[PDB]
């Protein structure tokens, strides 16, 4: 049993590691298309060495990524057969598991190749519906879906997470045959800390999306409005609102594509958002508890005040209408009418204290 | 004077309480009808309640006496419950009395406080038996005739 | 006694009579007035005689609506007086019924008197910020508050209501100390029949909405866009639903208050709708007894299915594994991912029964 | 006995049939309708023979769809005679089935008759408020329409249905008094499969609704604006999200009524869906067990650490304050502040605790 | 001891008078930066005494807020070295209590100081995309940062709160821990007073906003939109009620900033409030019982009626098929209908009684 | 005439209650399948239930009965089943018999109001009456015959 | 091998059911376990869940024994349990065994239709011992080796 | 001193754990109100907080009792309650007094990880009488007052 627990932890480990690595590079590749995206438009033309250096690198990293990924995967056919008690890796591979692998291989491929390759776009304007032909470098199409590779952070959260590596939490779970996959993760997350979930998730998007907004309106755009990247701030921020468009409708269906995906999510995390903010301000048992007690003091007091008026101005009534020989009627008719007010508070008193202690059930 | 839909309406109101055809709402068909509003009314607070409806001491409620508190119960509110619900406030452990000393206090320290002239002079006032002990009978003679 | 109960119900088939006076005379003049509205911006001009009979018209039903106001309120008080054992109606008058007629005198008093008086109005239009100035006629100032008249429909709907006026509700409501006023009655009604309520509301506000906006727009639009009744209904609609403008931004206060309020109404009504549509997409509780029971078979036998796939996978691997006399690896192998198959489907099968047993208390 | 119940089998499976049917011959229309509507503003005129041989083609489809919806309805009656013990036909016809099948006949008629018809439409340009007027032809204001005969597949949906045809679901439902009807299957399936059914709705109104704007809008668009599909489909896409009109503002009221009917569609649907994802993301009870296990074992370590840490300050402070010949006030001081500080950390540790314990039944 | 808890309270009345200064010197210098900003773009100049005047006197009262800033945390220490049984201040010192301390005096020490300074400031025009270059006042940029004193206005709620300082509402709190800070009282307004306070919150920012917006708008507005105070106030409105932008989009990024952050409240204060006002839609719970009463009387009687009608038709039936010399099959066919009409009305109203007595419990 | 599939899918649903797997239902069987669908019902209510389709009277549901029963459940609606349902509306005693007083005031006052003559010459045509108590067998035999 | 921090993680684990120090896992520890699981399991079933782990058989299951049985829990899905289950989805009653003319219908009528000589085969191959009732050891001999 | 005012306060907070109208707090005036406030206390529990407060004896907080405990109750956190608080933490006996290998295990293994000499010299100190076992009493002497 100590070997075979050993094994399976020694697994976990190179797995673990292989997942870090490949973050790693995955993130160095989308950080270098940036920084290549942003100096090619201004400082170096795409003929530079600079641009091809920096594109070179970015095709080393995405070489290296592929074989970490490669080997991920081997690792995981090993650990499965260690698991399901296997000798032969070909009962790993079904049609999902192939495809996944394919998919996972084909998302973190694509990268901007070396090369000065352009091709001719043309969109129409946006409130003045003018075309515009520009000639583009090919390498847009590829640094944009780049940012795909972001799923690799959800691995590394899964498999850093203690929930799934934890015995004690396996040991728990196997009486409740609760499934440890990345759901389960994601949904404790959300239900623990929704807002700084929302939160991060939401400002990485907002960045995200205002830059890719900005890299794909920078071709259409000579008057600095979406290309500008404070104003695609302010853009996705908007329809992730569902304020508006001001004047910054994008011009290219890149820039339409992505703000209808911020709409998209924006309609669903706002209202997440809310439901978190109402439940933050909503009081605990014990305050509940508390609250009422005082409440019910405050009512009980308030219905002593109201009878005690009541009986007051009956009292005053009486007097001023039987006891005095010279009968004003202006001063019966005001204790009167104050009569009048005392039951009403009276009741109302007493219909709050009725609903109160009905809340208090 | 009522006409034949009026006195249909408060016979079927009145029906709505008596289920037993005995020509008199019983003391546990209120309780039946409370219940279904969503109450737990005792069998000390039934009594009270079928009580002070009925002029014939015979502990049911009959139709007249039925059209008598209808008359009392379609108003917006009504004075004399009222002043018997603010008597009750200060009427702890259903003594039905109220000492002099705790009535001086409650219209002295609690509520629009009066001056100490027309403290006691309200007692004085107050209960013509004599006793010292406020009923429920001078409150109701107090604003009443 | 069979007295105070036949002046009572006297008293309120006098109240209900003037209440339904009051609002035929009301009614009448908002008709009058839509029509003089409609009709001197074609037809007839501001100085022609049309104009001064339909104006003098208008003037008298306002002076008979006051006079049935204020006779309404004396039986009011009459009514008062009878119930309250009062005998003096000063004892009525507290300062808030004066200050409440007083507004309601106010609010039906108002109404375009005859005569030809203009101003001059200056608004700037929407999206070319291009000043406008018209010589208006001070009639539309007071044609538009004539719509605040529709509180006689609540008073009537009150006064008609079955749970204010009929016994046996009275006396079940005094049990519970229940408070039969305006407020109860549309409690219930937005309770039975919350759709209903709703679409009346919302089918009336946005044509009273649009006609608005048409009369506060057709002073300073001369290109037919807000002006136009039909797409000053469209105007209305979107900007309830919270889309927006299009290019219907009004060039006046009047229009834009008027799509303020729209946007206010419209933030409240429209969730209320779907929370109503969100209820009535909901099974009944019967409903939901049978759904569990079939779902529950249905479960029953995919359970009894996959254990059945498992048992005969079981049997085939041992089969070509032991069995055969040369074993046919790619054989055992199907098997044997069919084996895995059919567990992950029991398991899976056997999880979704649990959660319907749980959902099933 | 074996006979009548064999007979009420053959008369539902002989509807079904027809319904199936009805629905081929009505997609069918529906299909060649946007093939002709397509083709005519390029291809063809609506002079030529491809024009008369498609219209044609959907005249012969809709005479043979409306004698199926006739044929239909006669077993619908035979079935009713069969049912409700019935002798005569004439007491099937109840002034609303009468009616029904009217409604049906007319929605199922209308469609582009054979000929060569012309109008004039006049529209008023968005955002330039410039009159446009075109000689439209009649044939689109009877192609739209034919879009209302979808209701074809809610019927083919409920004769289809394994709740509407299944001993055991009537045997059962019968305990209940279940009414199994359209409205019983649609609530159902927004029970089992909410997120699909919306899915699916979203998807095919979003086409369908591109595809009508761009009918309507292409009369009058010019300039590649509303008549573009892709740009339909995007103007489509944010007024259901209730983002806005970018400067996509239809000119024709066609088109208003298409946007109005998609934002209403929207205000409801993203509701739902939201509604949806809330329940999906959150823990199931097994799960929420394991959970609150996890997290109070992780608060009792947290406490004892707490409590440790205080028994230690405390210690700390004394031993620094006596037991030493020169007292050193700064660390007398930091322990101070240490010791403050896991108070602190003791109390909220302990409330977390409380309210752990709170929620856990 | 008497000496104690009135040494305590002695502080809390010292500590909330010096709340109370500190708010009225914070209001005063705001309210004089409105006036100055108002005043000095048109009756004065900047060079003018008058704005010298005003501004000094801004200054003086920004030392003497400061001031007593300072000493009311000099008394907060004091007051916790009475609480925690300290003999030296420095105990108090936590690096949270001096960055607080700093915060607060960074934000109170911000203002617009005497002189006459001016930046350049370049804008790109709404809808335009055309550049706008003024010299700006730099008074503006230390202006607007002034509503941030605000929090004085937490402070004193806080301070003047009866459930913080209250010796009954204390001892209560003290038997379930209860937390006496800003968090609770805030709650407890929220669950206490939910609709006044959020309209409280909802015309204070209105009004603030709308005024920033001015504010930051009539440097590069010189067509009387987004500097004008009614526009700006509709401007706020629709981006908090998230129906859009009309013309009426911000030059600057000032506003830009002021509209998101008018929208980000707007998301949460419409759903909160959206959820007051259907709490408020719904019936008591002794309404809820007497309209259930209500309905099931009404329902007995419909069922009462509708078996009536039933056995009615069941008997007209017979008696005009047989007992009658000659047949005329029509009255007999109507007769049938009816029957099978009253058969459907006795199912739905049991349908209906049943459904009220599944929500009665 | 019926096919292999369709006897298969009524067997099944016939196994839906015959859990046990005698070929019969007892009362027991339909009470736990009544409980589950929450219509918690009395051992009165269940004997009902279980006779008026057991006609070989041997007190257990067989298949036949089962599929005469399901003969008129699988319809929409059933005129036998609603006439007996309006029928026990107005049989609140239970007694399964309706006075002539009581159909003649139900007649002349809850529906359309039927003519005096019309109730007499129904009252007389009800053959079950046995001289005032209608029994439910005269409603079935005018609608049915 | 084991390290000493997985050492004590898996002691940790252990002491989440082991309350007292005994060194021992009982079934009333199990139990309280379960119980705060949200599960109400019986007598029986915690006896049978302390069975299936106890290598010694003390009654009560120890350290080794709960790594023996984390080796298993610690992977996504095991085969013997599952296994186990199938055969408890066939086996209606508490008795270990299922009858052949139960197997043989359960493998030709629902699931994946097996050949009637593939099911008689199957019926030969797994009752080793004479008796025609087939055992849980006959089920996991099957595929376990 | 304290005003008349500030007397009133608390004598109204007093009154609403004193209901009746003597001057003391019995055991159950207080199990009332913690009722009320959603708590479930027992008997041992509500004598222990009665005992940490009452002075004099007499099984009953007084009103100078009352004021001398709301001195700690009106600051926003006290440093004698937690102070017990944590000791109760590691009392799970409920004797009172914690052996030495127990504040040894609990002050090296969780915590800051004190040294060897230096849990020496506290568990030292802190045995003031030489019997072994910590009581409540050492720990608060330890922090004086
Ligand atoms: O998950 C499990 N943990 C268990 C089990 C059975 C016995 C024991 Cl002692 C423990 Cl700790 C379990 N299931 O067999
Ligand atoms: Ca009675
Ligand atoms: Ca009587
Ligand atoms: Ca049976
Ligand atoms: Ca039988
Ligand atoms: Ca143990
Ligand atoms: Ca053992
Ligand atoms: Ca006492
Ligand atoms: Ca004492
Ligand atoms: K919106
Ligand atoms: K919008």
């Amino acid at each position: 049993i100590g070997y075979k627990l050993g094994h399976r932890r020694a697994l976990f480990e190179k797995r673990k590691r292989l997942s870090d690595y490949a973050l790693i590079f995955g993130m160095f590749g989308i950080v270098v298309m940036v920084i290549e995206t942003e100096l090619s438009w201004g400082a170096y033309d795409k003929a530079s060495l600079y641009s091809l250096a920096l594109k070179c690198l970015i095709s080393l990293s995405t070489i290296i990524l592929l074989g970490l990924i490669i080997v991920y995967h081997a690792r995981e056919i090993q650990l499965f057969m260690v698991d399901n008690g296997a000798d032969d890796w070909r009962i790993a591979m079904t049609y999902e598991r192939i495809f996944f692998i394919c998919l996972e291989i084909l998302v973190c491929a694509i990268h901007p190749i070396p090369g000065n390759y352009t091709f001719t776009w043309t969109a129409r304007l946006a409130f003045s519906y003018a075309p515009s032909t520009t000639t583009a470098d090919v390498d847009i199409i590829l640094s944009i879906p780049m940012f795909l590779r972001l799923y690799l952070i959800a691995r590394v959260m899964l498999l850093h997470s203690k929930l799934f590596t934890d015995a004690s939490s396996r040991s728990i779970g196997a009486l409740n045959k609760i499934n440890f996959n990345t759901r389960f993760v994601m949904k404790t997350l959300m239900t623990i800390c929704p807002g700084t979930v929302l939160l991060v998730f939401s400002i990485s998007l907002w960045i995200i999306a205002a830059w890719t907004v900005r890299a794909c309106e920078r071709y259409h755009d000579q008057q600095d409005v979406t290309s500008n990247f404070l104003g695609a701030m302010w853009l996705i921020s908007i329809t992730f609102l569902s304020i508006g468009y001001g004047d910054m409708v994008p011009n290219t269906y890149c820039g339409k594509g992505v703000c209808l995906l911020t709409g998209i999510m924006g309609a669903g995390c706002t209202a997440l958002v809310v439901a978190v903010v109402a439940r933050k301000l909503e009081l605990t048992k014990a305050e509940k508890h508390v609250h009422n007690f005082m409440m019910d003091t405050q009512l009980t007091k308030r219905v002593k005040n109201a009878a005690a008026n009541v009986l007051r101005e009956t009292w005053l009534i009486y007097k001023n209408t039987k006891l005095v020989k010279k009968i004003d009627h202006a001063k019966v008719r005001k204790h009167q009418r104050k009569f009048l007010q005392a039951i009403h508070q009276l009741r109302s008193v007493k219909m709050e204290q009725r609903k109160l202690n009905d809340q208090a059930n | 004077q009522l006409t034949e839909e009026q006195i249909a309406e408060f016979k079927e109101a009145f029906s709505l309480f008596d289920k037993d055809g005995d020509g008199t709402i019983t003391t546990k068909e209120l309780g039946t009808v409370m219940r279904s509003l969503g109450q737990n009314p005792t069998e000390a607070e039934l009594q009270d309640m079928i009580n002070e409806v009925d002029a014939d001491g015979n502990g049911t409620i009959d139709f007249p006496e039925f059209l008598t508190m209808m008359a009392r119960k379609m108003k917006d509110t009504d004075s004399e419950e009222e002043i018997r619900e603010a008597f009750r406030v200060f009427d702890k452990d259903g003594n039905g009395y109220i000492s002099a000393a705790e009535l001086r206090h409650v219209m002295t320290n609690l509520g629009e406080k009066l001056t100490d002239e027309e403290v006691d002079e309200m007692i004085r006032e107050a209960d013509i038996d004599g006793d010292g002990q406020v009923n429920y009978e001078e409150f109701v003679q107090m604003m009443t005739a």
